[PDB]
C-alpha cells in the first residue's frame, strides 16, 4: 500500500501541470481515489474525486470545471489535470484512497504528498491548539452546521491525525469505529451535532493536528484543525 | 435519501453486478461434459484423447471450449452429489468391451460389464438426468476383437444367438444399452465404438454436443 | 350490417375472444423468461410480437362496432391496427431469421447470443412500421377511411403499393428463405430421430403457411387496387385474416410448446 | 470372538433401548397440549436478492444479522447486504462445485467447500481491499458437505468420508478427526456454547461429537433415509434433523431419544434444510416441493407455506436476532422472508 | 478386524453409561424456553413496521 505522487513544483500563474499518483500494493481498480490539498498553515480542503470504474466524478465548488481528474487502472495510476493555476491553488496535495461498502473504512490510507508552489456544511473547531501532557485525557470537539446523523443511523465523522512531517492518518471513521492499526487509546462519540474525541493517555506519536471531516454531503468540508502541543 | 457512500455502495454493487453478468455469459458459452466412467474402464484413456475429487479437463475444438469433469475419483454416495451436475450439456459414459467375460474382482459374483450396465441404468433414467444426453463410449474394442473369438459372448449374454463375428456381437452390445433408456422422448444416446489409437474421439463428442446445442436452440425458438 | 358485415363482425368477435386470454398467458410467460438470466434474441422478438399482438387486439372493438361512429378516434384505430399488423409481419420475419441462425449455425449462435441483436431487431421492426404509418398519416393530415375521391385514391394507390413492397415483400422473402433453409437443414442433417425432426419441420411449415395465408389477402389487395385503380371490397376480410394471425400466434408460438 | 462381539453389540443396543423406553415418560405432544398454537404465520418476500447466475446450494448469515454469504455453482461466493440488497463482495471460487459456505463469528472470514474436497478460507478484512484465500484445508478424501466456524482459528468440517474434522487455520492440519459414521455426513450444526456439535449422515443416524475430547458422546437414530440437514436448538439441549423421509424429527440432548416427528400426508418430498427460530418455537424447514412449510416446534402442526420459489429450497437460515429467514433456493434467487405485523 | 469390532463395541460403552433424564423433565425445559423468549422472538410475534429493518 504505497501512493507515490509526482508532478509538483514551481509554476507560473495561469499555467497547466498534470499531477500523477502511482498506486501499488493494493487493488487500485476497486478503490476510489480522492485528492486533498493542504495549504501552508491552513487546514485540509477537498479538491476532486474519481469513483471505481470512473463512474461518478465530483469537484469542489471553488475548483469545479477548472480541474479534471482521471485514472488509468491498467497502469495503476491516478491523474489530476490542472488548468489555469492561480495563487490560491498552492497547497500540499495528497493522494487519498477510499473503498465504499458496508463496514468499510473510507480515507484509510493517505499518500506521501506533493507541493505546488505557484449550502456547504461548516465544520468549526473550538480551539486550534490544546496543550497536552503525558498520562492525561483530552477531548477534542468539533461543530457541524447540520445534523450528520442520517436515517441509516450513522454519524458520518472521519478523524485524522497529521503528525509533523507525515501525511494525515485516519483515527476514527463513522465517529464510533476505530480504524485498523490505530491504538485503542483513541475514542469518540456524540450526536449529529455534539462532537468529541475522548483521547486516553497521550503518547509521543499523538502530537500533530487533529481534523474532523464531514461526509453526509459530498462537498466534504474539513475542520479547522486542532494542534496537540507536547 | 441516500448518503454519499450509500450512493457509492450502490455504485459498487453495479460493478459487481456487471462482473457477474459478464462472467455468467462466458459460462453460458461453455460446454460442461460430465464423465461417469466405470471401474477401470474409462475416464483414464479418453481423458487424454480430448487433449483429489473433481478434475476439470479443458480442451478447445472448433472454437468451442469444453469443460470435462472426471468425478470417477470420488468414491462417496453418487446420489447425494449427482444433482450438482444437473444441467450439463452431455454425460460422457464409458464401458469397456473387455469386461464381457472378466468377472468383477471385488464382487467375484457378477461380471464387470453387468455392473457398468447397472451403473448405466441408474444414470440413464435418473430424475435429474432426463434431458441431458449420454455420449456412450465403447473403448478398448481392440482387445474385444480377439477376446470374442476365444471367449464366447454366452458367458455374459447366453441369449445372444450369433457366431463369433465381432460385428454381430458388437451390435448386441449397442442394443443392450439403449433399452435401459426410459425417457426416449427427451433424451437420445449417441453410442460410438472407439479404439485406443483413433483420433476421432474428439470429433464425435463435438458432433454429439452440436446435436444438444441444436435441441437447446430449438427450445428457445419455441419449436421442439 | 347484414350478411358479409354480420359474418365479419362474428369473425372479429370470435377472434378477439379466442385471442385475448392466450395473449395474456403468452405475455406473462415471455416477461418471466426475459426476467430470467441469459436471454436469447428470439425471446425478445417473441415478447415484442406478443406486445404488438396485444396492441392489435385492444383496438379490435373499435372495428367490431364499425362492422355493424366516433371521429378522429376512427383514424387513430386504423393507424394502430395497420402499424401493429406490419410490426407483426416484420417480427415474424425476425423470428424466422433467428430460427435459421440458431439451427444452421449452432456453435456460433451459442458463442454469440447477445440480446442486443434481438433488441435492435425489434426496434427496426417497430420503426419500419410505426414511422411509416406516422409519416403517411401526417402527409394525409397535412366512413372512417372507407371512401376516397379521385385525386385522393390517385395518391393512396401508389402509396399503398410502395408501402406493401417495403413492408411485406422483403419480410416475406426473408421469412420464406430462412424457413426453406431451416427445413432443408432439418431433413438433411444427422440428428435425433423422426420424433423430434418431424415436429420441428411441421411447426416451421405451419408457421410459414400461417404467415403467407394471413398476410396474403391484405397485401395482394394492395396490388390489385393499384392495378384496377379501385379499393378492394374484401379488404375487410383481409384485415380479418390479419387479426386472425394475431389471435392464433400465442397458440403457435407458446401453447404448442407445452402441448 | 467376532460372534461374541457382534452379540455383545446387539445386547448393548438393547440395553440403551430399554433405558430410553424407561425414561420415556410421555411424548412431547401429550405434555405440551394445553399451550395455544402459534397461528397462521404468513410471510412476505421483503427482499428478492437476485445476483446469482446458477443453482444455490448454501447460505449463511453473519453475526451482525445483516450480511449473508451465498454459494452457487456459478463459482461465486457473493456476500450480500440484506438490508439494501448490496453485494459487498463477489468472491470467484476456484472450483464451481461448492455445496457449503460459512461466515466467521467475528465476520472476517468466509469458507467454501464442495466436490473439490478442500475447505477454502477467505480473508475479508484485508489491507489490499480484495478478498484472498487465507488457507486451503486439504486432507479429506471425499466430498465436503458442511463446514462451520468454531472461531477465527478453528473450523469444523463434515465431509463424505463418514468423518468430521476440526482444523486450525494458522497451521492447516487436522487437530481432531471425528470418526464413527457408516455413511456420508451431509450436515453439521455447531452448538451455541461451541463445546459440542452434532452431525447427521446418510446412515439415518445423528451422533453427538465433542470438539474438546474428540469422540462421539451419544448416537441418535429413528430416520429411515439419509439425513440431509440438521439444526441445533437455541437452548443447546436439543437438535432437529431433516431427512429424505419427509419426517423432520426433534431429538433431546439429555433424554437421548426422539421427541416428536414432523410429517404430513401430502408432503413426500425430502427435506434439504432445517433451522429453528430465536425462541426455538418456529421450526423452519426447506422441502423439495418448492415450499418451506413452517412447522411448530411444540405442536407438529404446519403454520405456513412460504411457497415462492420455482425450484427446491437448498439452504435456509434464520438470523441471530430472528428478524429474517433467508430461503435461498435452486432458482438462483435468495428471498429474505419476514413476518409482517 | 476383531479390534475394529471391539472399537465399535466399546463405542456404546459410554453411550450406555449416559445418565439419561426423564423425557417429561426434559420436556419442561423445551416448553419453558419457548414462552420465556416468546416476547423476545420476532418471528412468533411480529415487530411493528417502525422497528422492522426489512420494510
Ligand atoms: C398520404 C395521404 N394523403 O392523403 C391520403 C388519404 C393519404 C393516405 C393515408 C393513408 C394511407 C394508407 O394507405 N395507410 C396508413 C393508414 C391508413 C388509414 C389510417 C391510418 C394510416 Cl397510418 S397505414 C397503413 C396504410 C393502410 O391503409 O394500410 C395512404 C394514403
Ligand atoms: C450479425 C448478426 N445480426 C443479427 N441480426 C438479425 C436480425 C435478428 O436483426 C438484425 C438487426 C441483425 C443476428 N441475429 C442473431 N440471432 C445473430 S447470432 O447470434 O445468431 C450470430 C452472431 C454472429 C455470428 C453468427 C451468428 F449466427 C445475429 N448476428
Amino acid at each position: 500500500v504505497q501512493l507515490v505522487e509526482s508532478g509538483g513544483g514551481l509554476v507560473q500563474p495561469g499555467g497547466s501541470r498534470k499531477l500523477s499518483c502511482s498506486a501499488s500494493g493494493f487493488a487500485f481498480s476497486s478503490f476510489g481515489m480522492h485528492w486533498v490539498r493542504q495549504a501552508p498553515e491552513k487546514g485540509l480542503e477537498w479538491v476532486a474525486y474519481i469513483s471505481s470504474g470512473s463512474g461518478t466524478i465530483y469537484y469542489a465548488d471553488t475548483v469545479k470545471g477548472r480541474f479534471t481528474i482521471s485514472r488509468d487502472d491498467p497502469k495503476n495510476t491516478l491523474f489530476l489535470q490542472m488548468t489555469s493555476l492561480r495563487s490560491e491553488d498552492t497547497a500540499m496535495y495528497y493522494c487519498v484512497r477510499s473503498i465504499y461498502y458496508y463496514g468499510s473504512s473510507p480515507f484509510d490510507f493517505w499518500g506521501q504528498g506533493t507541493t505546488l508552489t505557484v449550502a456547504d456544511i461548516v465544520m468549526t473547531q473550538a480551539t486550534s491548539s490544546v496543550p497536552v501532557t503525558p498520562g492525561e485525557s483530552v477531548s477534542i470537539s468539533c461543530r457541524s452546521s447540520k445534523s450528520l446523523l442520517h436515517s441509516n443511523g450513522n454519524t458520518y465523522l472521519y478523524w485524522f491525525l497529521q503528525r509533523p512531517g507525515q501525511s494525515p492518518q485516519l483515527l476514527i471513521y463513522r465517529m464510533s469505529n476505530l480504524a485498523s492499526g490505530v491504538p485503542d487509546r483513541f475514542s469518540g462519540s456524540g450526536s449529529g451535532t455534539a462532537f468529541t474525541l475522548t483521547i486516553s493517555r497521550l503518547e509521543a506519536e499523538d502530537v500533530g493536528v487533529y481534523y474532523c471531516m464531514q461526509h453526509l454531503e459530498y462537498p466534504l468540508t474539513f475542520g479547522a484543525g486542532t494542534k496537540l502541543e507536547l | 435519501t441516500l448518503s454519499a457512500e450509500d450512493k457509492a455502495a450502490v455504485e459498487r454493487s453495479k460493478m459487481i453486478d456487471r462482473n457477474l453478468r459478464e462472467d455468467g455469459e462466458k459460462a453460458a458459452r461453455e460446454v460442461k461434459l460430465l464423465l461417469l466412467g466405470a471401474g477401470e474402464s474409462g475416464k483414464n484413456t479418453i481423458v487424454k484423447q480430448m487433449k483429489t475429487g473433481i478434475v476439470e479437463t479443458h480442451f478447445t475444438f472448433k472454437d468451442l471450449h469444453f469443460k470435462m469433469f472426471d468425478v470417477g475419483a470420488q468414491r462417496s454416495e453418487r446420489k447425494k452429489w449427482i444433482h450438482c451436475f444437473e444441467g450439463v450439456t452431455a454425460i460422457i459414459f464409458c464401458v469397456a468391451l473387455s469386461d464381457y467375460d472378466l468377472v468383477l474382482a471385488e464382487d467375484e459374483e457378477m461380471n464387470r460389464m453387468h455392473a457398468s450396465m447397472k451403473l448405466f441404468d441408474s444414470i440413464c433414467n435418473n430424475k435429474w438426468f432426463t434431458d441431458t444426453s449420454i455420449i456412450l463410449f465403447l473403448n478398448k474394442k481392440d482387445l474385444f476383437e480377439e477376446k470374442i473369438k476365444k471367449s464366447p459372448l454366452t458367458i455374459c449374454y447366453p441369449e445372444y444367438a450369433g457366431s463369433n463375428t465381432y460385428e454381430e456381437a458388437a451390435a448386441y452390445i449397442q442394443c443392450q444399452f439403449e433399452d435401459l433408456n426410459k425417457r426416449k422422448d427427451t433424451k437420445e444416446i449417441y453410442t460410438h465404438f472407439t479404439c485406443s489409437t483413433d483420433t476421432k474421439n474428439v470429433q464425435f463428442v463435438f458432433d454429439a454436443v452440436t446435436d444438444v446445442i441444436i435441441k437447446n436452440n430449438l427450445k428457445d425458438c419455441g419449436l421442439f | 350490417p347484414d350478411w358479409k358485415s354480420s359474418l365479419i363482425l362474428m369473425a372479429y368477435i370470435i377472434i378477439f375472444l379466442t385471442g385475448l386470454p392466450a395473449n395474456l398467458l403468452a405475455l406473462r410467460a415471455f416477461v418471466g423468461r426475459i426476467r430470467q438470466p441469459q436471454p436469447a434474441p428470439v425471446h425478445i422478438l417473441l415478447l415484442s410480437l406478443t406486445l404488438a399482438d396485444l396492441l392489435l387486439l385492444l383496438l379490435l372493438p373499435f372495428k367490431i362496432i364499425e362492422a355493424a361512429l366516433p371521429k378522429v378516434v376512427c383514424a387513430l384505430t386504423s393507424f394502430g391496427f395497420y402499424s401493429s399488423i406490419y410490426c407483426s409481419t416484420w417480427l415474424l420475419a425476425g423470428i424466422s431469421i433467428e430460427r435459421y441462425l440458431g439451427v444452421a449455425f449452432p456453435v456460433q449462435y451459442k458463442l454469440s447470443r447477445r440480446p442486443l441483436y434481438g433488441v435492435i431487431a425489434a426496434l427496426v421492426a417497430w420503426v419500419m412500421s410505426f414511422g411509416h404509418c406516422t409519416i403517411v398519416i401526417i402527409v394525409q393530415y397535412l366512413t372512417c377511411y372507407e371512401n376516397f375521391t379521385d385525386n385522393q385514391l390517385d395518391v393512396v394507390l401508389p402509396v399503398r403499393l410502395e408501402l406493401c413492397l417495403v413492408l411485406f415483400f422483403i419480410p416475406m422473402a426473408v421469412t420464406i428463405f430462412c424457413y426453406w433453409r431451416f427445413v432443408w437443414i432439418m431433413l438433411s442433417q444427422p440428428l435425433v430421430g423422426a420424433q423430434r425432426r418431424r415436429r420441428a419441420v411441421g411447426l416451421a411449415v405451419v408457421t410459414l403457411l400461417n404467415f403467407l395465408v394471413c398476410f396474403g389477402p391484405y397485401n395482394v389487395s394492395h396490388l390489385v387496387g393499384y392495378h384496377q385503380r379501385k379499393s378492394p371490397w374484401w379488404r375487410s376480410i383481409a384485415v380479418v385474416f390479419s387479426s386472425l394471425n394475431a389471435s392464433l400466434d400465442p397458440l403457435l408460438f407458446y401453447f404448442s410448446s407445452s402441448v | 470372538e467376532l460372534d461374541q462381539l457382534r452379540q455383545e453389540a446387539e445386547q448393548l443396543k438393547n440395553q440403551i433401548r430399554d433405558a430410553r423406553k424407561a425414561c420415556a415418560d410421555a411424548t412431547l405432544s401429550q405434555i405440551t397440549n394445553n399451550i395455544d398454537p402459534v397461528g397462521r404465520i404468513q410471510m412476505r418476500t421483503r427482499r428478492t436478492l437476485r445476483g446469482h447466475l446458477a443453482k444455490i446450494y448454501a447460505m449463511h448469515w453473519g453475526t451482525d444479522s445483516r450480511l449473508l454469504v451465498s454459494a452457487s455453482q456459478d463459482g461465486k461466493l457473493i456476500i450480500w447486504d440484506s438490508y439494501t440488497t448490496n453485494k459487498v463482495h463477489a468472491i470467484p471460487l476456484r472450483s464451481s462445485w461448492v455445496m457449503t459456505c460459512a461466515y466467521a463469528p467475528s465476520g472476517n472470514y468466509v469458507a467454501c467447500g464442495g466436490l473439490d474436497n478442500i475447505c477454502s478460507i477467505y480473508n475479508l478484512k484485508t489491507r489490499e481491499g480484495n478478498v484472498r484465500v487465507s488457507r486451503e484445508l486439504a486432507g479429506h478424501t471425499g466430498y465436503l458437505s458442511c463446514c462451520r466456524f468454531l472461531d477465527d482459528n478453528q473450523i469444523v468440517t463434515s465431509s463424505g468420508d463418514t468423518t468430521c474434522a476440526l482444523w486450525d487455520i494458522e497451521t492447516g492440519q487436522q487437530t481432531t478427526t471425528f470418526t464413527g459414521h457408516t455413511g456420508d455426513v451431509m450436515s453439521l450444526s455447531l452448538a451455541p456454547d461451541t463445546r459440542l456439535f452434532v452431525s447427521g449422515a446418510c446412515d439415518a443416524s445423528a451422533k453427538l461429537w465433542d470438539v474438546r475430547e474428540g469422540m462421539c458422546r451419544q448416537t441418535f437414530t429413528g430416520h429411515e433415509s439419509d439425513i440431509n440437514a440438521i439444526c441445533f436448538f437455541p437452548n443447546g439441549n436439543a437438535f432437529a434433523t431433516g431427512s429424505d423421509d419427509a419426517t423432520c424429527r426433534l431429538f433431546d440432548l439429555r433424554a437421548d431419544q426422539e421427541l416428536m416427528t414432523y410429517s404430513h400426508d401430502n408432503i413426500i418430498c425430502g427435506i434439504t434444510s432445517v433451522s429453528f427460530s430465536k425462541s426455538g418455537r418456529l421450526l423452519l424447514a426447506g422441502y423439495d416441493d418448492f415450499n418451506c412449510n413452517v412447522w411448530d416446534a411444540l405442536k407438529a402442526d404446519r403454520a405456513g407455506v412460504l411457497a415462492g420459489h420455482d425450484n427446491r429450497v437448498s439452504c435456509l437460515g434464520v438470523t441471530d436476532d430472528g428478524m429474517a429467514v433467508a430461503t435461498g433456493s435452486w432458482d438462483s434467487f435468495l428471498k429474505i422472508w419476514n413476518g409482517s405485523s | 478386524s476383531i479390534a475394529q469390532a471391539r472399537k465399535l463395541v466399546e463405542q456404546l460403552k459410554m453411550e450406555a453409561n449416559i445418565d439419561r433424564i426423564k423425557v417429561s423433565k426434559a420436556a419442561a425445559d423445551l416448553m419453558a424456553y419457548c414462552e420465556a423468549h416468546a416476547k423476545e422472538d420476532p418471528l412468533l410475534t411480529p415487530v411493528p413496521a417502525s422497528e422492522n429493518p426489512f420494510r
